[PDB]
């Protein structure tokens, strides 16, 4: 015999085999891992299947080798058709072995049919063991890809996004419905992807008008100067302009709020809060003013002219907000007039529209592509909440206005989207601070409300310790590389679903490529080994040593002086 | 209403018949009624049908063996629809005295026996060195010369694969507490039943639950009735190995 | 027997069954799990029960296997009546057997009457057991029911909702007097009630005159200007 | 006589002037350790380990507790013959289909 | 034999090895303390290096000396190129010696 093992102990949840005799030896390094699978019989028909969980190889002089596996059952087979199951009890002793080949693949082939089989990895411990997931149940529910730094995240993500790309049914040429949106902060997809449509601030054009209420003062108050007036000011400087601008039909010209997404003049924007500050007053408090029209009194019917430059004040004393705008005027010319934010506040935000703001967002312009890759790797951190939030609130939103008219339609042309959060903790923060409040809500709508409308989530992350648990949580599948803080370890433990008994406690001691999936769409929480990735995700890093290397670079000096000066 | 598309609907047919359940009306019951159906049709002599006796003969406590049946689905696909029925199995097999008739012919290579054997013993008993309650099969062979039956026997022991049949000495009468106590006895690894009237004279000795399991080819062994059995008539005594 | 099961320790809330025999190997997979009941007595009409909590089964090579069992008292019965309350004492040893099917069942049926027993859902340990509430108690005090995504939480609503149609005293036929109004956002509850009045914007005549001071600044007046 | 029955997906946002005035409370799978905190200190009993069975609980399982039944305990509701129209996209079954072109336009227009 | 060192139990990511000579009486000083590497092996080709991570010197009046060295294995050398990421099992008992000054620099070196 190779190995003889026989359940000595019967817990709940546990199992205590005794290996009597060990004489192949490859059994012990191969089929006797932590994260190995045991069949636990008297016969080969009917097995209660088990997970390893821990051993104990203890030698003595005079005394024989104990082995003493400790495993939990997982399920059961029979016939060979698995089914789940920890509450079924395998009386002692029982003959155990490793679990057979046709076995462990009817552990994962059986509960998925083959129309929903989606297989991005091979179990690490069983290679000729393929590991599907059920793929409506991958992505419809929110995936959370996590594992520290140098395990392969990023080779992990791209690896599920490149198979959801050639999932191509069998019919047709073209490209297939995938519609992924990665948020490309270290710029590694562009290599990894490239039929893809990758934009980057000198690419991108978001509007800065589609910004809410909330994001529209995330980018132009300052909370520390948290004044009413500024605050107040900003919405009828904003939402007064929005309803000029609008020319389309007049019925809803008048409902237009602060955050109804229409487009607004900021320059003009700016020029009505600088004339507020030039507010003079007469004895009935009144604001007048005069431009080349004439004289004209401060009200709602003369409130839409305040937003050119040529307006010259009439008064005597001192009006309500003469000089407590100034702080407002210039902190809102800091942000139009950055050359870091023209790809938000420039003239390029003036022209575009809401039509091809989207057609951008999810590549479904000129140039049709399933992934688009956003790279905010140029945009300022100070914004780049903003950024995420007005793009995510967008998608969802698109998502939402998919599924209401083909509710009251009846078609089953579809369109959902996978939004890939790389560095999610960046955006979504375990911290209350009000800076990336706006980027916390837009991800944990899309989080919560957002799998109906066919916009959900994928949260990448080598550091998950300040991912919030209220979106954290919302991935039912999770996926994790090889993670070696406690923090972030005792973060996932304590976040994770209902896993088996010690298979979270590998996450420090996975290799290269060795991943970890639980969730609804997996049969079974298990290490599994992610196919290699033949593009592999590369950012183009500035390497030190050797640029540090080279003799001391004295003509590109001056280059960068006189092109700060625009010149 | 085709030769593959019209055979389901017989079997709720059979199933109000004789309120019987629904394993033994597609496994045992229609696929007995099919093979005496062939056997008035395949002759050329006497085609017509009576009904009187056609009933009670289909429910004669065997499964006999369709050809058809095993045709057009295979040979895996067939020995996997008798392992679900009769074969039911569980993780937790009780000590029962379970027997095993088989059917030994003289055309039988030894090996293929032996790996019948070998199939029986590892699934059908627990010799555990921490066990209460071991069990071991009980093996009868029939239809073979005395001559060919001994030489499995002798090399059955050489490969440590130690018995009894209730013969510990040469010129021994049959003794059924061997067998009992070899039941019990975790380094005897099976019962070798040597004959039919060593087989019956072994049921008056055990008190515990019997279990009967008898594949054959072409001869069948009147078992005692109270007793549960399985009867079960292949081809070749290779498809017991996948079917035990 | 079947099973040889008898209490070796007693606690004011835990108990100790030693499984002996366990000649039936059947017992011990659905009847000797966690969570399902034990009856504890020496006599046939009197009887504690038990729920395990914890179980051991400890085998070696010369000694023979020790079943252990952890339970915890929850109730009393007597003569076919169940009485709640785990402060009974049962002095050591007292045979264990796994409690009947009508003995689970007078555990969630005892404390309510026959007259009030509105069932929905059975235990999730034992399937051939329901689990009543009472009635009246049920739906005069308010109900919370809370559940993540895809976990059921719309079809334990609608299920609740269908057993409330189907509550009729045996003297008619026709409608009950049942009275459900549900506000559906997500427009899952029309295929669940097939004869309902489902009332969506194309039916629904909502008077704009019974709003009162509030609600009609909102519907018709903007609080920004 | 006018009760109501609190249905909610997300129950760590209602109101706990709201949420207490319900007696029965029935408490499906939560995966939220924002809603699992919020139900288990308003419940009105506690079960033996509710902090890690509220995530485990599985598909159709509850656990009914309050005033109307009298033992806190874990129940399967029974299957709906007539099940709700229940909300989901198979992903993959609509990602396998080619590029959708028509159903674009009209998301926007109705913006 | 200057160092006679043996494993006497194996965990999935601790060993445990027992000391039994310590003829040279500095190799315990500097090779042998917390953080020092270890050469798992049967045979000079192929080693698991472990790395310790706590010991023990009980020493009483009649036994002999039981010096138990709790360690940690980081990873495989194959022929001179070391592997990381150790969870290859090395069946005890097994021949216990520090690593050779070629062993610890092909840790660092040839990643």
């Amino acid at each position: 015999n190779d190995i003889n093992a026989e359940v000595v102990s019967v817990s709940p949840n546990k199992l205590k085999i005794s290996v009597d005799d060990l004489e192949e030896f490859k059994i012990a390094e191969e089929k006797l891992g932590v994260g190995s699978y045991l069949r636990v019989s008297d016969n080969q028909d009917v097995a209660l299947l088990a997970i390893i969980d821990n051993f104990s190889i203890e030698v003595k002089e005079s005394q024989k080798q104990k082995y003493m596996i400790e495993a939990s059952p997982i399920g059961l087979v029979k016939n060979g058709k698995f089914y789940r199951g920890g509450d079924s009890l395998a009386l002692p002793p029982k003959k155990v072995e490793p679990a057979k080949l046709d076995e462990i693949i009817s552990i994962y082939s059986d509960s998925i049919d083959i129309n929903d089989r989606f297989t991005f990895s091979s179990l690490s411990l069983n290679t000729k063991v393929s590991v599907p997931v059920n793929g409506n149940r991958f992505f419809n529910k929110h995936i959370a890809i996590v594992g520290s730094t140098g395990s392969g995240k990023s080779h992990t993500v791209a690896k599920i996004l490149q198979k959801a790309v050639d999932e191509k049914q069998e019919g047709y040429k073209g490209l297939n419905n995938s519609h992924i949106i990665i948020f490309d902060i270290h710029s590694e997809y562009e290599n990894a992807f490239p039929n893809s449509n990758v934009l980057n601030v000198d690419t991108l054009t978001l509007p800065y008008w589609l910004l809410n209420g909330d994001e529209l003062e995330e980018l132009f108050l300052d909370t520390e100067a948290n004044d009413h007036n500024q605050r107040n000011v900003f919405r009828q400087a904003i939402t007064l302009n929005k309803k000029i601008h609008f020319q389309g039909d007049p019925a809803t010209k008048e409902i237009i709020s602060f955050h109804s997404p229409y487009y607004f003049d900021i320059n003009e924007v700016i020029n009505y809060i600088n004339n507020r500050n030039n507010e003079r007053k007469n004895k009935d408090n009144e604001h007048i003013w005069s431009d080349e029209e004439g004289n004209f009194k401060f009200d709602n019917e003369n409130a839409h002219r305040l937003f050119k430059e040529n307006v010259t004040p009439d008064g005597s004393s001192a009006g309500a907000l003469n000089g407590k705008l100034l702080n407002f005027v210039d902190r809102l010319q800091s942000k139009i007039f950055d050359k870091r934010l023209d790809f938000i506040l420039g003239e390029g935000s003036k022209s575009v529209t809401f039509k091809e703001t989207l057609e951008t967002l999810i590549s479904y312009g000129k140039d049709k592509s399933n992934i688009t890759i956003l790279d905010v790797s140029g945009v300022p951190f100070e914004v780049l909440s903003i950024c995420v939030s007005l793009i995510s609130r967008l998608i969802f939103e698109f998502g939402y206005h998919s599924k209401k008219i083909k509710r009251k339609s009846n078609e089953n042309q579809d369109i959902p989207i996978l939004i890939v959060y790389e560095e999610a903790h960046k955006y979504a923060p375990k911290s209350d601070l009000s800076k990336y409040r706006t980027s916390k809500e837009a991800i944990e709508r899309i989080a919560k409300e957002g799998r109906k409308y066919g916009v959900t989530l994928l949260l990448a992350s080598q550091r998950p310790s300040e991912i919030s648990e209220t979106i954290f949580s919302q991935c039912n599948t999770f996926i994790s590389m090889r993670l070696t803080n406690p923090d972030d370890q005792n973060y996932v433990k304590r976040l994770l679903p209902d896993t088996v008994g010690d298979i979270t406690n590998l996450l420090p001691s996975l290799k290269e490529g060795e991943a970890l999936i639980m969730g609804d769409s997996i049969s079974i929480p298990s290490i599994v080994k992610i196919e290699k990735c033949t593009i592999p995700p590369s950012s183009i890093d500035i390497k030190y040593l050797d640029e540090w290397r080279k003799e001391w670079v004295d003509s590109e000096f001056d280059k960068i002086i006189e092109q700060w000066s625009k010149s | 209403k085709s030769f593959d598309d019209q055979k389901k609907e017989t079997i709720q047919i059979i199933k109000n018949h004789f309120q019987c359940e629904d394993y033994e009306a597609e496994h045992y019951l229609y696929s007995n009624a099919f093979r005496k159906t062939y056997d008035i049709s395949c002759n050329k002599k006497d085609r017509r049908i009576k009904k009187s006796d056609f009933v009670e003969s289909i429910n004669k406590s065997k499964v006999l063996f369709n050809i058809w049946f095993y045709q057009y689905e295979g040979r895996k696909e067939y020995l996997r629809k008798l392992k679900e029925s009769f074969i039911r199995r569980s993780v937790n097999t009780s000590p029962y005295a379970r027997f095993f008739i088989l059917e030994f012919q003289d055309k039988t290579d030894i090996k293929t026996v032996k790996d019948c054997i070998y199939k029986i013993q590892s699934n059908w008993s627990n010799l555990s060195k921490r066990t209460d309650r071991p069990y071991s099969p009980f093996l009868l062979f029939h239809g073979t010369s005395d001559a060919n039956l001994y030489e499995l026997k002798n090399q059955l022991f050489n490969e440590d694969l130690i018995f009894t049949d209730g013969y510990p000495f040469k010129g021994s009468v049959f003794t059924p507490k061997m067998l009992i106590e070899g039941f019990s006895n975790k380094e005897i690894h099976f019962q070798f039943i040597n004959d039919i009237d060593d087989f019956n004279e072994t049921l008056n000795s055990i008190n515990i639950r019997k279990e009967v399991y008898q594949f054959y080819t072409e001869n069948c062994l009147d078992i005692p009735s109270q007793l549960p059995q399985v009867n079960i008539q292949v081809k070749d005594f290779a498809d017991i190995k996948e079917i035990v």
